[PDB]
């Protein structure tokens, strides 16, 4: 038989392995990734100012981040308008920034008794019930006074380096470069970020008004309490205005498609270990396929909960007046990132899947190695007549062709021709003889007695791969 | 850079409906016979 138990299951998981490719290439963003790194270039490498020396990736004083908001941060991202936001006129912000500041409490820690004639006290590191609540120097308003973390859309993240949560002094940004520019240089007259801070983070959205695409840059700053700080900044692309065109239309098609795979899949796979041998979890074969699915049902559970909602981004473009809480965004961001991570392994392991036929991995490298070295050997004839072709037409249509003008254009012009954009106009005109000889010979040579000899070496080498494992598998 | 869509009644010129309706109605799209998809949108058969 062989056309139901041999011909169908390894063409399902093909197939499987097929739309499970494509969707996972339907998930490369390039544009997004484009304009975060150009973000990240124009931000986390810009320095202080001209003359100063203190960048973001070299965080060393509590007066590297105050110079740098006044400087490099101000000419990359606080460009004036044609005050908007865009340095090159191509990278349109979105809405306004806002910072906040995760501080030590006034007393966060104690002195010794032993020394407390010289002791004052200490700050730990930040913490959850390690924020400030009270305020902290002149706080005329919010600027000095700790916003509630349920109060302010915040929340414990536990990042590289420690649980900051949504509690401390929290800052608007406004909807001027020069008024940013004054709000800064204020916020650094005072004490904002002062001795007894543990950590600082700033949060900006970007547009791109001429690219579909509305992302959110988070910077964060951990100030220890060994003195210093370190800061880095996050870019998470989080969208939900996929549906756009037909290519959109196809993602769509691919993601039902696939959906209706698994559940085919599961359906099929849920009725030969219910009423016959169950508990079969060390067999390689019986646990691999359901922990599959579950996966692939759990990853697209997961993947459509992530775009639940898509009210968010409308709401923050029909009222761009302040900074939307997109933390929360971010954050979920970066878990379906974690999740195409898991995808991306998933992938790896029904690709593992389809290896049930196995001990055809590495016994083959013999005439694979071989076959290459066929290829090399060919490449050198195929070259060498190429270039005595290329050298022939350069030396006759030189001087009054315009496209054997130069060696170097000389054989793109035959690339074509063998790709097929011949022009045949000036090669007759330029010369009657030796014009077409050379059109013809070359087509002769490169399309019937020399193309057809690479064809032929892959023949041969296939016909041995068969004949070798038709041989020695089905022998012993 | 697209948004939402209009659906109520202005007079001449525009919106400032005095006695009534406005003399630009907005005549809601028919029960079947729309849908255009345009460039990069989908429309109805409604509009003023």
């Amino acid at each position: 038989k062989y056309l139901k138990s041999v011909l169908r299951e390894l063409v399902t998981y093909l197939l499987f392995l097929i739309v499970l490719c494509i969707l996972t290439y339907g998930m490369m963003s390039s544009n997004v990734y484009y304009y975060t790194r150009m973000m990240s270039q124009l931000f986390l490498d810009t320095p202080v100012s001209k003359t100063e020396k203190t960048n973001f990736k070299t965080l060393s004083s509590m007066e590297d981040f105050w110079k740098f908001t006044e400087g490099s941060l101000l000419d990359g991202l606080y460009w004036k308008m044609q005050n908007r936001s865009f340095i090159f006129y191509e990278n349109l912000l979105l809405g306004v920034p806002r910072i906040r500041q995760l501080r030590v409490r006034n007393g966060s820690c104690s002195i010794p008794q032993d020394l407390r004639d010289e002791i004052k006290e200490c700050y730990d590191v930040y913490s959850v019930s390690s924020e400030d609540r009270a305020p902290f120097g002149p706080r005329n308003g919010t600027a000095w006074i700790y916003t509630s973390e349920k109060d302010l859309n915040g929340s414990s993240h536990w990042g590289i380096i420690a649980t900051y949560s949504g509690a401390g002094y929290y800052l608007d940004l406004s909807r001027t470069r020069e008024e940013t520019a004054a709000q800064v240089a204020s916020l650094k007259k005072n004490v904002w970020l002062d001795r007894g801070t543990r950590a600082t983070f700033i949060d900006f959205s970007v547009y791109n008004a001429n690219i579909n695409l509305f992302c959110v840059v988070r910077l964060l700053v951990e100030f220890p309490a060994t003195g210093g700080v370190i800061p880095s900044w996050q870019f998470q692309p989080l969208k939900l205005i996929r549906y756009v065109t037909t290519f959109d239309f196809f993602l769509a098609a691919c993601e039902i498609i696939f959906c209706f795979f698994i559940f085919y899949y599961v359906v099929e796979e849920i009725l030969e270990i219910r009423i016959h041998k169950l508990h079969y979890f060390r067999s390689f074969w019986n646990c691999l396929d359901v922990v599959i699915v579950v996966l692939s049902v759990v990853a697209i559970g997961i993947n459509i909960y992530r775009t639940s909602n898509v009210e968010v981004l409308l709401q923050f473009l029909e009222d761009q007046n302040t900074f939307p809480n997109f933390e929360h965004l971010a954050y979920w961001q970066i878990q379906f990132n974690n999740i195409a991570a898991v995808t991306v392994f998933f992938v790896w392991i029904k690709l593992f899947k389809f290896i049930n036929f196995n001990r055809t991995m590495s016994q083959l490298s013999t005439t694979m190695s071989r076959c290459a070295k066929d290829l090399f050997g060919f490449a050198i004839m195929f070259f060498i007549i190429f270039l005595a072709y290329a050298q022939l037409a350069y030396l006759v249509f030189g001087t009054q062709v315009d496209d054997f003008s130069t060696f170097q254009e000389c054989i793109f012009t035959q690339f074509r021709i063998i790709l097929g954009d011949i022009n045949f106009a000036e090669i007759e005109e330029a010369n009657r003889v030796l014009g077409p000889i050379y059109f013809t010979t070359f087509v002769f040579f490169m399309f019937f007695i020399l193309l057809n000899m690479f064809a032929a070496i892959i023949a041969d080498t296939y016909s041995e791969v068969k004949s070798d494992l038709a041989q020695q598998k089905a022998e012993m | 850079a697209a948004g939402g869509f209009s659906t109520s009644d202005y007079d001449v010129g525009w919106e400032s409906p005095h006695n009534g309706s406005g003399t630009w109605a907005y005549s809601a799209p028919d029960l079947l016979g729309a849908w255009s998809w345009g460039s990069c949108a989908v429309y109805d058969s409604g509009g003023y």
